[PDB]
């Protein structure tokens, strides 16, 4: 976009309807037993590219809720999903060149390794190349997956360079069928206009 | 109606949880709000053991933890409570005490049971090897317990040995270069950029 990214949140807030309610989000978390402060302190340095905290993860068995609520970030911030193909070049990272945040839904034990050896410099905040090779600095990069990238030490390099959040928890329904926590543009919203300045943005 | 005991200790979670986030929404610099805070979780996970030694599965949707991971919980809840109680009775007490400031993540950092303030970034590498490099923090200030259990504040020192801070009359490192090394690289050399 070229716009920086308190710019183009400010901008992304201004396209969504007033209401929403950041609740459902912090209570989702609460929810997976995960730490609000944890979490946004996560966030902000995710949002930043800080080097060695540009790639975050979330973790767990798909009836969690895990991809919904990573997805629901991408709407919200009108990111990117690229989809993983195993190889030695970096072809398939054509979505993100031009993203505020990337996406990548359920990695693989072949996913990660590719990040291993593959994502070094996505991983460091330095650029990477995609082909006339041409130098391009990589956004953020949500993943979600069931496959946990620091538990089991296969991948060194990576291991060191992610920050995983575990979500332990079926997403949870009402006696009505209703879920309990909705995550949307809305709430998405709130969030961002609650914690803005926490945010450093 | 005649509250079963799971609707009651539903009613009782239910509050504490909105109060909760009531907190997170405040963002207070008020230390006062933060013993409250670390109260609240202590009787939130007092709910949570109750819940469980009454074989209640879920309370108001949420999965009620094992007994191992609510009393961890309220143990650290505690923890934080008192060591801030404390501090309320310092020179520091009307310094700004936020929920970040007060956290546990930054607790459980090194110097462990003492807070801290304004971070200033250390740089180590190790072998002479300028992308084999581990980034540590020197606080500004470190206020830590004295035996008599009052609260003192004291500066960060950097060294070629580690980061240290003036513990009543004693120099306290909290940062170990020299065992850092001998896990990051393994010659014995090692280069700090402060």
């Amino acid at each position: 976009s070229g716009s920086n990214m308190s710019q183009w949140i400010r901008f992304r807030c201004s396209k969504i309807d007033e209401g929403g309610d950041w609740r459902p989000i912090v209570q989702f978390l609460r929810y997976q037993q995960i730490e609000f402060i944890t979490f946004l302190g996560a966030l902000k340095s995710f949002l930043k590219g800080t080097p060695k905290k540009n790639c975050l993860v979330f973790c767990g068995p798909a009836n969690t809720g895990k991809s919904y609520f990573g997805m629901s970030f991408i709407h919200f911030i009108q990111g990117a999903v690229i989809s993983f193909v195993n190889s030695t070049s970096h072809f398939w990272l054509e979505p993100l060149t031009d993203t505020k945040v990337a996406m990548l839904d359920d990695a693989t034990t072949t996913c990660w390794t590719y990040f291993d050896t593959y994502m070094r410099n996505a991983l460091d905040g330095n650029p990477i190349s995609i082909d006339p090779l041409i130098q391009l600095k990589c956004p953020p990069i949500l993943l979600t997956t069931n496959i946990h990238p620091a538990k089991d030490n296969r991948w060194p390099y990576l291991e060191s360079r992610i920050t995983v959040f575990e979500f332990p928890n079926a997403f949870p329904f009402d006696k009505n069928g209703n879920p309990v926590y909705e995550i949307n543009d809305k709430n998405w919203k709130c969030f961002f206009e609650r914690t803005w300045s926490r945010l450093d943005l | 109606h005649m509250q079963t005991p799971k609707e009651t200790l539903s009613e009782r979670l239910s509050a504490l949880q909105d109060k909760i986030i009531d907190h997170y929404e405040n963002d207070s610099k008020d230390i006062d709000s933060q013993i409250q805070y670390w109260q609240l979780i202590r009787w939130e996970n007092a709910i949570f053991f109750a819940a469980r030694e009454h074989g209640i599965q879920t309370l108001n949707h949420q999965v009620v933890p094992a007994y191992n991971i609510s009393k961890s919980k309220a143990h650290k809840a505690i923890e934080l409570q008192m060591a801030l109680q404390g501090l309320a009775q310092s020179a520091y007490k009307t310094e700004d005490w936020t929920l970040q400031d007060t956290c546990e993540e930054l607790w459980n950092t090194e110097p462990t049971h003492c807070f801290k303030k304004g971070g200033q970034t250390v740089q180590v590498y190790f072998d002479g090897n300028k992308d084999n490099c581990m980034t540590y923090v020197a606080w500004d200030s470190v206020y830590y317990m004295t035996d008599a259990g009052t609260w003192d504040k004291t500066a960060t020192c950097v060294s070629h040995r580690g980061l240290y801070y003036v513990k009543e009359g004693y120099n306290t490192f909290y940062i170990e270069f020299k065992s850092e090394c001998e896990k990051y690289g393994n010659t014995g050399t090692w280069e700090v950029h402060f």
